[PDB]
């Protein structure tokens, strides 16, 4: 009864409680942890246990006393049937489950046993529906297919009876308890049917009535919001005719298919109508029906494709039929997010179609469609009005934005239908647009909309009309909306540039307004793209943007990207312009920095903008530079004992330092490193990242010293307390093996330098691994993984692992078993097989003296067991997954 | 965790067109591909199962492919560019390189472009598999 | 989850194939439930396998009857696993 305190706080504790579901006194336990006035708490636990054990402990189970099992849960259900609503599900399923076993009559005399008043149904159904759903995970000891062929058997009882069931209730009074048993009713069909599968022949009954049962449920509350119990029960009807077309089998019945679908569509049309008025009552009703004829297309391809050109009449009918609903639907009112939630659903189906024709005259059949569809979409790409001035939350507009994204990838998908066609559509549009604002200044909704079309097919006359048009927009007038949306359409357009002259226009003029990210995205672009083409605006630009980012209106984080085409723009600018420019535009970043360097929390906010400003420079001007680097480098030894106890800062300058520092390879920036990094190491991780990084591009005195004092240095960090610290020192740990991991692989012949303490290296490796971070281990392993490597090709090297054989091999077990996570066991099994390929002798002995000769690699596992575990691991030099799989399999049967 | 994210980019934009073979394996298992030769784009999309966004991470943490980075690598040339975006957890990596066995020797680090060309390669024939099935023709 | 119907039939994604296994092993325990439209095993660095392979079955029986019972499968000394290729959604 300790679980009480856990269901307080479950998440942060578990362990012990769920493995003594696992013990058979659970099977003792679990009756009497669920009897009468006791919590509902534990009586869940009482109900899981039961449950857990029958379908996970069927071999802990004496068949003598089989029946009482069944007796026994069945007099539990009979107390919780009015008790607690969770547990009773729980005896339910747990009466399933039991069924499910003795398959290899059963569904037979369970349903005859059911067939108060209310309740017993429910019982009964909720049994029932848990049955086909067992079946798939219970364990049977008996082969798939004939736990599957049993019940496959008396599908036919199960929907004949619910069949029955709904009928009978078709004619009574639909009381409360009657939706919902008849909800369970028509979800066990349900679920039967994608579990199991019956032949659509015989759904065309339920089929049917489950249709009328929907309607019993809409048109009642048309004179629309119905109760929650009357959507419940139609959705669930839905979903189970929606279940009844998508089989897998269905596709080869052309003829139940057609019948089946004609009777969706006759008799699910009219609330569809209705629900397309505007007084919206049920959205949920909608795109159901909307999902069910738009999934049964999908299931039945040929039907509808054949229906197209083989024209059988009845086909080219229904067919039409079919698509003008989900036309309707895909053309349905309001914004995606909160007036209509069908977009999705229709979008879903042009894709089948579209990419189903492409994989004859169908594509040509399928133009007028194509074409009309794009028509909507732009119309359902037009964002919200004002009018409503977003009276909607983020969520939706977040939503609407992901919307817009399914929404510009169908126009996509259509553009392979018409390469210039959907150009022109988009175009009239557009020119509609044009009249729209003309009119009405106010519809810029609709000129955004047409715009964002246009940059929707921006990635493959009608485009220069664009162009212009954005020119003529008077953007200033019109809501900010547009600005962001003209300047983002262009920035997509960049390629088709390569009209410039304009675009610029734009673009500088997007800054002076408040959307500046969305210029900055699209200048960024302009400049990677077109670089050259700019050359003669290079001198001009590079100047406006100096001028944009005197303001501080723009934003830090926005103004960096500016600083991108700054340099991507300074690189096409003249010899002469260059430097003075770079002085125009870097100068003022350092002084900066410079003057916090006089000597907070606000202060260093400006510190790190100016460093990332250059860091970014930097990055794009990489494509020299040098001389600003020289005069610099001492500024970096001065922030970073500022940014000493600050890593945010420190790795804020670092990157700056790095991305500088590669155009050096292609020497003088060497000699700050060191003396940049020696002040950096007077031990947080972005420090050896540089160091790493420096080293890795230097392959020779410069890098052996950086390297050597590396080492030495670490260590003194590692020399606080292991007990906590180590924990505590996680992050260092992954980062300064993960770096020695890298330069190990490049840069090889340092492993060459006999200065290097390996014997402290691995000392401190062996103990990550052993670590309380979740993934650090990795690299301890990773790193001590490419070290066994280099050191068969090194005597010098070789020495070390010898020395650390044995002991690393033995660390790796003790984790492996008994103190590394359970998930992170894995990731040993790298160094276990780089210890056999390079030493497969030693290994093949430190093993045998680890696993088979200890008292205990754990006092539970077996000597059998363990003895032949030790046996594979020695064995599979060429696969890293088998290990995994030995590995495991002990490390579970040792922990026990 | 569910940061899972995976995506791949190698095209030349030259005065003939914009070549290339782009495709992106997103988080909730969806696998959009587009491919555009000049011996023609075709667009193909679809959800893998729960398993191949596994394999695709597996291939991914034996290959150490998120250790490396591409600083030292040849950045994009006039001939080509590719892109690799990988996310597992909480750890997000994206490469810049132009396309290509003396060219990567010559690179600062010819073993990272060797191990990243290299899962390219497994991760090629992925998708090229997975796509060559569900509609029955890979690029040409 | 859901699985997909492919243009020739359904697809299963085998993982956890030996790393010696050839078309051949695959190719012996898959073609007892039916006759596989299709059959994909993918090496490299000079590895044989990559340990996964793309089963192909003209019909849906067959893909599920192997799916449920070559689960376990331990072929070639490690145990496969066996799943639904392409699933219809997120």
């Amino acid at each position: 009864e300790a679980v009480v305190s856990f269901y307080r706080s479950n998440s942060q504790n578990h362990e012990w409680l769920t493995d003594a579901e696992a013990s058979p006194q659970a099977w003792q336990f679990s009756w009497q942890l669920m009897q009468l006035g006791k919590s509902q708490e534990v009586q869940f636990f009482g109900a899981i246990t039961l449950h857990s054990k029958l379908m996970k402990h069927w071999h802990e189970v004496p068949p003598e006393n089989r029946e009482e099992l069944k007796q026994k849960i069945l007099e539990s259900i009979v107390r919780f049937a009015g008790g607690p609503k969770i547990v009773l599900n729980r005896l339910c399923i747990s009466l399933g489950a039991y069924i499910v076993h003795m398959l290899g009559e059963e569904v037979i005399n369970t349903f005859q046993n059911q067939r108060s008043a209310d309740v017993q149904l429910w019982i009964m159904l909720e049994v029932l529906t848990a049955i086909p759903e067992e079946a798939q995970v219970i364990h049977t000891s008996v082969k798939r297919v004939v736990l599957r062929a049993e019940i496959a058997k008396r599908v036919q009882l199960v929907i004949h009876t619910v069949e029955r069931y709904l009928k009978l209730q078709m004619n009574r009074v639909w009381d409360a308890e009657a939706y919902s048993n008849m909800n369970r009713a028509v979800k066990c069909v349900g679920t039967w049917i994608k579990n199991i599968g019956y032949t659509i022949e015989g759904c065309v009954t339920i089929t049917a009535v489950l249709l009328e049962v929907v309607h019993k449920c809409y048109w009642p509350c048309i004179h629309g919001c119905m109760t929650a119990d009357e959507n419940e029960l139609a959705e669930s009807c839905l979903k189970t005719m929606v279940n009844i077309i998508i089989q897998p089998d269905c596709h080869n019945y052309p003829k139940t298919a057609f019948v089946l679908i004609k009777m969706f569509l006759d008799s699910l049309s009219e609330i569809t109508k209705t629900e397309w008025k505007r007084e919206n009552d049920n959205e949920d009703i909608i795109v159901h029906i909307y999902m069910l004829f738009v999934s049964s297309v999908e299931r039945h391809s040929t039907l509808l494709l054949s229906g197209i050109t083989s024209a059988d009449p009845e086909l080219s009918i229904l067919v039409h039929r079919i698509v003008q609903e989900i036309l309707h639907c895909t053309d349905k009112p309001g914004i995606y997010p909160v007036e209509e939630s069908c977009s999705t659903m229709a979008l879903a189906f042009w894709y089948m179609l579209q990419d189903e024709v492409f994989a004859h005259k169908c594509w040509e059949y399928i133009k007028p469609l194509y074409a009309h569809l794009t028509r909507i979409l732009v119309r359902k790409s037009e964002q919200p009005d004002e009018k409503s001035l977003a009276k909607w939350s983020s969520d939706d507009l977040e939503c609407f934005r992901c919307y817009r994204q399914d929404i510009s990838d169908t126009f996509m998908y259509c553009y392979d239908v018409l390469n210039d066609y959907i150009l022109e559509i988009l175009a009239a549009m557009l020119d509609e647009a044009i009249a729209d604002l003309q009119r009405h200044p106010t519809h810029w909704t609709k000129l955004e909309a047409c715009i964002y079309s246009f940059q929707s097919v921006a990635e493959h006359r009608q485009i220069p009309r664009l162009m212009r048009v954005l020119a003529e927009i008077p953007y200033e007038k019109l809501n900010v909306k547009l600005l962001g949306t003209a300047l983002e359409t262009m920035g997509s357009y960049c390629n088709w540039l390569m009209y410039i002259p304009p675009a610029i226009n734009l673009l500088v003029r997007g800054l002076n307004s408040s959307m500046s990210a969305q210029a900055t995205l699209g200048l960024k672009e302009l400049c990677r793209d077109c670089q050259l083409q700019l050359k003669p605006y290079a001198d001009p630009l590079l100047n406006a943007c100096h001028a944009s980012l005197n303001t501080g209106r723009m934003k830090n984080s926005d103004s960096v990207r500016l600083m991108f085409s700054i340099g991507k723009l300074m690189s096409l600018l003249r010899p002469e312009e260059i430097p003075k420019y770079l002085d125009i535009i870097v100068s003022p970043c350092f002084e900066e920095l410079q003057a916090i360097c006089q000597a907070t929390p606000a202060a260093r906010i400006r510190t790190i903008f100016r460093l990332n400003m250059i860091s970014t420079l930097f990055s794009s001007l990489n494509t020299p530079v040098l001389l600003v680097m020289q005069r610099t480098m001492p500024i970096f030894k001065r922030i970073a004992e500022m940014w000493v106890e600050e890593i945010d800062v420190l790795e804020a300058a670092c990157s700056a330092m790095k991305h500088a520092i590669t155009n050096l390879r292609s020497q003088p920036m060497l000699q700050d490193l060191c003396l940049f990094i020696v002040a950096s190491f007077q031990c947080c991780a972005p420090t050896l990242e540089i160091s790493k990084t420096a080293i890795v591009m230097f392959f020779k005195p410069l890098m052996q010293q950086l390297l050597r004092e590396f080492i030495q240095h670490s260590f003194k960090l590692f020399e606080s307390t292991p007990e906590q610290n180590f924990s505590n020192i996680s992050d260092t740990m992954e980062t300064f093996f993960g770096c020695l991991t890298q330069i190990i692989k490049k840069i090889p012949q340092v492993l060459e330098d006999k200065t290097l303490a390996y014997d402290r290296l691995v000392f401190y490796a062996q103990r990550g691994m052993t670590l309380p971070e979740s993934g650090a281990i990795r690299n301890s392993i990773q790193f001590l993984t490419h070290f066994v490597m280099q050191s068969r090709n090194h005597a010098h090297v070789t020495e070390v692992v010898l020395a650390t054989g044995e002991q690393t091999l033995y660390t790796a077990m003790m984790c492996v078993g008994y103190l590394t996570p359970r998930s992170q066991v894995d990731k040993f099994a790298d160094i276990l097989l780089a210890m056999n390929r390079k030493y497969a002798a030693e290994m093949a002995v430190w093993m045998k003296s680890l696993m088979s000769t200890p008292n205990f690699p754990t006092q539970l596992i077996t000597d059998a067991d363990k003895t032949r575990y030790t046996a594979l691991i020695i064995k599979e030099k060429v696969n890293k997954r088998l290990l995994q799989q030995h590995l495991s399999e002990m490390a579970m049967k040792t922990r026990g | 965790t569910e940061d899972f994210y995976l995506r791949y980019y190698v095209g030349h934009k030259g005065k003939f067109g914009h070549e290339f073979l782009e495709f992106e394996f997103r988080p909730d298992g969806k696998l959009r591909y587009a491919n555009n030769s000049n011996y023609t784009m075709i667009r193909k999309e679809a959800f893998v199962h729960q398993s191949v966004m596994e394999e695709l991470k597996r291939i991914i943490i034996d290959s150490e492919i998120m250790q490396e980075d591409d600083l030292p690598w040849p950045p994009p040339d006039r001939v080509g560019r590719q892109e690799l975006e990988i996310v597992i957890g909480d750890e997000h990596i994206s490469f810049t390189t132009s396309k290509t066995l003396v060219d990567v020797n010559r690179s600062k680090d010819p073993e990272g472009l060797r191990c990243f060309y290299y899962l390219v390669q497994d991760l090629k024939c992925l998708v090229f598999s997975l796509i060559g099935l569900h509609f029955k023709i890979k690029p040409i | 989850p859901g699985p997909q119907r492919s243009v020739e039939g359904w697809i299963l994604f085998v993982t956890s194939i030996h790393e010696e296994a050839q078309e051949d092993e695959i190719q012996e325990k898959f073609c007892d439930y039916g006759e596989i439209k299709n059959i994909h095993l993918n090496d490299r660095r000079t590895g044989f396998s990559k340990g996964y392979a793309l089963v192909e079955y003209e019909t849906h029986k067959q893909a599920l009857a192997a799916k449920e019972a070559l689960n376990g499968a331990e072929i070639m000394g490690q145990t496969i696993q066996v799943d639904w290729c392409f699933v219809k959604g997120p």
